[PDB]
RNA sequence: GGGAUAAGUGCUGAAAGCAUCUAAGCAUGAAGCCCCCCUCAAGAUGAGAUUUCCCAACUUCGGUUAUAAGAUCCCUCAAAG
RNA sequence: UUGGCACCUCGAUGUCGGCUCAUCGCAUCCUGGGGCUGUAGUCGGUCCCAAGGGUUGGGCUGUUCGCCCAUUAAAGCGGUACGCGAGCUGGGUUCAGAACGUCGUGAGACAGUUCGGUCCCUAUCCGUCGUGGGCGUAGGAAAUUUGAGAGGAGCUGUCCUU
């Protein structure tokens, strides 16, 4: 079981051995370091905490997340590492295989590895029931005054209320999503890029977490 | 309980040891240990054992008969053992032994393998007869049932795994 | 003339007790603990204040049932979602979460009031024979 | 199996028994197998 | 895939010398049940855990104070709205 | 279901069908597990367990039904004010016009027919879907988290081989 953190760059295509067009997503997974190792003894569970992407060192009057705060700088320093923008825990990996301050390389994954990619999906803002919940529209003509409305939200005196889980307009997207059983097409060590077959959630520049597929 | 009243005669070779409710019986073939009913009281003689029920209540009467039988079975099992024989019927139905484990071919695309259990012996004769031998009557019975369950006998032609002395009802298909 | 004593926080003294659940029927243990928690065993018992004592229950895993309750006594909980009814048997609850089984049993015998909720918070239940409240210096209590 | 309120022996061989609190009939003839319900 | 089950199917077994899947005991058995998979989740007021950062003077000795780490106002913005 | 009764509502509890959105029961249509069979096999019949998921598009008619075309693993049956008109429609029905048959001396009338015919409302409270602020969580903070709970998902065909 392996895990790495990367940023989504975009999509492209690669030609397979038989000349099949393979839709791919380019992920850059440079600057991964094991910040901390969590153990059952101390934390009650085993995990490695990986910090990805170096951030600038602490300064006195930092006004942004670009510069590490004193708490963050200390945590990273314990691992003898530079402060990191993104930090995530991998429970799947074996703690013994890793040492604190160790670099996690893209070469950990190899071509043909089946992986699960986790990321936050693209935000869509306030969205109606048709787009958010894939509901059918009402008639567009024939006297209709019902087009993009959600429909009846209940029954009558029996229940005299709307049940929890009724599908209504609200904020859509910006949700954690895991796409399972994706494949590593290629690993570029020089550019620190992993090529994942298919597409993964979130905008370009978004954080992606790549893990060995849970289902095998 | 006439069964409960009947005494169990210990074979001279076999030795029965009672620790509280639990009883450990040692014989030439093997040693068997079980826990008998707490209420039942056991009187032991060199050549025989008697089980005694405290009350004539149904619960005591029921347990008395069972307790006697369980002790009797253990004693007989260690002395002589119990064996159940199963006979495969139908063309292409064969039994073979892979080490301790038994391999059964019974008109299936996949071969069926039954793993051997502790205190049980699987033996095959002619590839059409399988015998299960063990100290425990229950253990032999269970494994025999499992072997028989792999392919139960069909009514029309009698094809399947059956107990050697089992009777199968026969029907005419057409 | 009005002469009835009224207990108040200034004069109330709460003790700590340990009760062993081993070999005890759930309900019979439960009803006794409920009275101790509510101060019913004190002469200074006052309704509008908590005069009760803290109770530690140990060996909750070893609590007993009669008849076929282990399989036939079912706890039902609703999530407030349509079709959101969830059930686990008393026996399974004893295996998985014995502390909850005891806790819910006693709390169901306590009043559903602000005071009643407070009195239930004084109950500490443990599945094993060991508890972490040695500092409270609890006293063993034998159920009547 | 016959599931019926009236469970009774159909033939001489039929035997009335109780399993798990249910009146049942067992017999060599499979047709006469019964369970009260 | 796992655990426990339904209707079932048994093994051993008496009450009831026989018999009997059941009473004691022991197995097996469904898209179902509890998990396994995904998501939210400590206002879980029972408010949990780990790592790191900050740590002084006054004072009526009761406590206060602005400051620390940190975070905002305001401003340039978008992957967010 | 057709009724019986006339108990809440006549200072108003909108009524058929469809559309939108569902939700629940199981007496189960399909799929899963079984028993018996007048079960050779392939198929079936009947009964038991089982509500997890699934359960199509058309022609005619206002239709619900129902018949039919073509499918499907299957085209389940019921409750929810015959679910849902402050969510939609308004074809039927249930105003004023007109006409046919019929009845009436007539004015008119007909669970007979025919054509035409105004569907209002800026959401206070609960409920629901989203999204912030306060305080708490015995110092003040930055990150990473455990999971008590809760939600989601859960369906199937055909073909090849044996
Ligand atoms: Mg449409
Ligand atoms: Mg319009
Ligand atoms: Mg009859
Ligand atoms: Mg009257
Ligand atoms: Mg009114
Ligand atoms: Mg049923
Ligand atoms: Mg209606
Ligand atoms: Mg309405
Ligand atoms: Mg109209
Ligand atoms: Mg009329
Ligand atoms: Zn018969």
């Amino acid at each position: 079981t392996k895990g790495i953190l990367g940023r989504k760059i975009g999509m492209t295509q690669v030609f397979g051995e038989n000349g099949e067009l393979i839709p791919v997503t380019v992920v850059e997974a440079k600057e991964n370091v094991v910040l901390q190792k969590k153990t059952v003894e101390v934390d009650g569970y085993n995990a490695i905490q990986v910090g990805f992407e170096d951030k600038k060192a602490y300064k006195k009057d930092a006004k942004s997340n670009k510069y590490a705060n004193k708490p963050a700088e200390g945590h990273a320093k314990k691992a003898d590492a530079a402060p990191k923008r993104f930090i995530r825990e991998f429970r799947n990996v074996d703690v013994d295989a890793y040492e604190v301050g160790q670099e996690v390389s893209v070469d950990t994954f190899v071509a043909g590895d089946v992986i699960d990619v986790t990321g936050v999906s693209k935000g869509k803002g306030f969205q109606g029931a048709i787009k958010r919940h894939g509901q059918s529209r009402g008639p567009m003509s024939h006297g209709s005054h019902f087009h993009r409305a959600p429909g009846s939200v209940g029954m009558a005196s029996d229940a005299s209320r709307v049940f929890k889980g009724q599908k209504m307009p609200g904020r859509m997207g910006g949700n954690t999503v895991t796409v399972q059983n994706l494949e590593v097409v290629q690993v570029d060590t020089e550019n620190k890029v992993i090529l994942v077959k298919g597409n993964v959630p979130g905008p370009k520049k978004g954080l992606v977490e790549i893990r060995t597929s849970i289902k095998k | 309980s006439r069964v409960g009243k009947k005494i169990i005669d210990i074979p001279s070779d076999v030795t029965v040891t009672f620790d509280g409710n639990h009883v450990t019986v040692k014989g030439p073939k093997g040693e068997l240990s079980r826990t008998l009913n707490e209420r039942m009281t056991f009187k032991q003689e060199e050549n025989t054992i008697e089980v005694v029920r405290p009350s004539d209540s149904k619960e005591d009467r029921t347990n008395h008969g069972t307790t006697r039988a369980l002790l009797n079975n253990m004693v007989q099992g260690v002395s002589q053992g119990y064996v159940k024989v199963l006979e495969l019927v139908g063309v292409g139905y064969r039994a073979q032994m892979q080490g301790k484990d038994l391999i059964l071919n019974v008109g299936y695309s996949h071969p069926v393998e039954i793993k051997a259990e502790e205190n049980i012996t699987f033996s095959v004769e002619k590839n059409t007869v399988v015998k299960v031998e063990g100290i425990s009557k229950e253990q032999v019975g269970a494994l025999a049932s499992n072997i028989r369950s792999v392919r139960p006998p069909e009514p029309y032609k009698g094809k399947g795994i059956r107990y050697q002395g089992e009777y199968v009802r026969r029907k005419e298909g057409k | 003339m009005r002469q009835t004593f009224m207990a108040n926080e200034s004069n109330i003294e709460r003790k700590w007790y340990v009760i062993d659940a081993e070999g005890q029927t759930l309900g019979r243990l439960s009803s006794e603990v409920a009275s101790i928690l509510r101060g019913k065993n004190k002469v200074t018992y006052t309704p509008h204040v908590d005069t009760g004592d803290y109770v530690i229950v140990i060996n909750a895993s070893k609590i007993e049932f009669t008849g076929n309750k282990e399989t036939d006594k079912v706890y039902y909980r609703h999530s407030n979602h349509p079709g959101g009814i969830k059930s686990i048997t008393a026996g399974e609850l004893r295996r998985t979460n014995p502390e909850r089984l005891i806790e819910n049993s006693i709390k169901g015998m306590l009043p559903s009031t602000r005071l009643g909720e407070k009195q239930g918070k004084k109950l500490f239940v443990y599945g094993g024979a060991e508890h972490p409240h040695a500092a409270q210096q609890p006293e063993n209590y034998e159920l009547r | 199996m016959k599931v019926r309120p009236s469970v009774k022996p159909i033939c001489e061989k039929c035997k009335v028994i109780k399993r798990k609190g249910k009146v049942m009939v067992i017999c060599e003839n499979p047709k006469h197998k019964q369970r009260q319900g």
